[PDB]
Parts: C-alpha cells; structure tokens; sequence
C-alpha cells in the first residue's frame, strides 16, 4: 500500500450507479470521478478510497442515489454501505475491487482497472 | 455490546444521530456506531434501517430511531432504559 498516480478514465456512467455493484463483475467508475481522480497523487489506497468516495458525494447526480447516512459518511471519504442483502458478514461497504489483481501487476490506482461491488458480488472474486 | 435495554433513548438517538451529523475519521470508527446501532436494534434490515430508508420512510436520527422502536415494539423486544 503505497503512493500513486490515478490514471485512466473510467466509463460514462447515468442512472442508478452502483444498480450494477449486485452483478458480475460490477460497475465501472464513472468517467467524472475519474475526472476527479486522474493525475494526483494518492498517499495509500485509502487515501485514494476517500477521495473517490469524496469525489461521488460532491457529485449531484450520482450522490442522489445515496441517502444520508451513506452521503454524510461519503463526504468523510467513508465507503457507503450497500443494502443488507449485499452485504458479506463482516463487507459491508461497497467495494472497490480491483478487476486485474495487485498481486498479479493489477494498478492499485488505475481507474479502469476498478469497479465498484457489494461484498456479496466482491467475495465470488 | 450494549443491548437496546442498556441504553437511554438519548443515548442510542446520539449514537444515529452521529451518522447523520458527525464526521468518522475512519470507517472503522463510523463501523463502531453502525454496528453498536444496528446490533442493538436486532432490526431484520440490520444496517438498512439506517442506509436504505424506504422513499415512504424518513431519512433521519428520528426516522431510524423510530424504525427501530416501532420494529422492537411490535417484536416483542423491549425498549430503551428510563
């Protein structure tokens, strides 16, 4: 867990954002978080983590599919909580996952090499 | 830890309303409310009475409180300490 760069641009992304973290592989980042993240520097993963979900709370379009308890904690840069059926004991925040692994040269903070997942989806990867 | 029964109303509507209005410095932080929330209220929907307000529910320390209360009222598990 080191310092980084963001690079790549994630995918355009309407609608009900995270509708897709429950299935398969899960959701791309929205190419305007991307936007948000691409080219700076991230101090850890959770530095990075943070500023994403920093990054989907200051967005209106995506945020409003979050209630406030989910945008309150996304606005600390805190992963929100995906519905109770999603959850996988002790996950129970949406997941970031990395879709080529750290362990196998997958970039920690290559944007398109993330989608966002429920545990439940997260674990079967 | 803490059951419902070992809390004041106060004391539990503080520990939601943090969700609301404080900010976790980490999530395992936040994690400790949620979860001293959400282990207490044995609600069914554990987290969700909190993250998922229904769009008929009310998306507030008083709207989780009362889905807690009203869950347990109607369950046959008691309430908060005087």
């Amino acid at each position: 867990d080191e310092p980084g760069v963001a690079t790549g641009n994630g995918q355009p992304v309407t609608g009900n954002w995270l509708a897709g973290a429950s299935q398969g592989d899960g959701v791309p980042i929205p190419s305007q978080i991307a936007d948000q993240l691409r080219g700076k520097e991230f101090k850890s993963w959770r530095d990075f983590r943070e500023q994403f979900w920093v990054a989907v709370a200051n967005d209106p379009e995506l945020v409003k599919y979050f209630r406030k308890t989910n945008a309150k904690g996304m606005r600390d840069g805190l992963s929100p909580f995906t519905p109770k059926a999603e959850q996988a004991g002790g996950r129970d925040k949406y997941a970031i996952h990395h879709v080529v692994q750290i362990s196998q040269g997958g970039a920690v903070y290559d944007i398109d090499n993330l989608r966002v997942m429920t545990p439940k989806m997260h674990i079967q990867v | 830890s803490k059951k419902i029964s070992d809390h004041t109303e106060a004391e539990f509507f503080s520990l939601i309303s943090e969700l609301f209005n404080r900010s976790f410095s980490s999530e395992k932080e936040r994690d400790v409310v949620v979860y001293a929330i959400v282990n207490a209220a044995q609600h069914p929907d554990g987290t969700d009475i909190i993250f998922y307000p229904k769009e008929d529910e009310e998306d507030s320390p008083e709207g989780v409180l009362k889905r807690i209360k009203e869950w347990r009222a109607a369950n046959g598990l008691p309430g908060f300490k005087a």
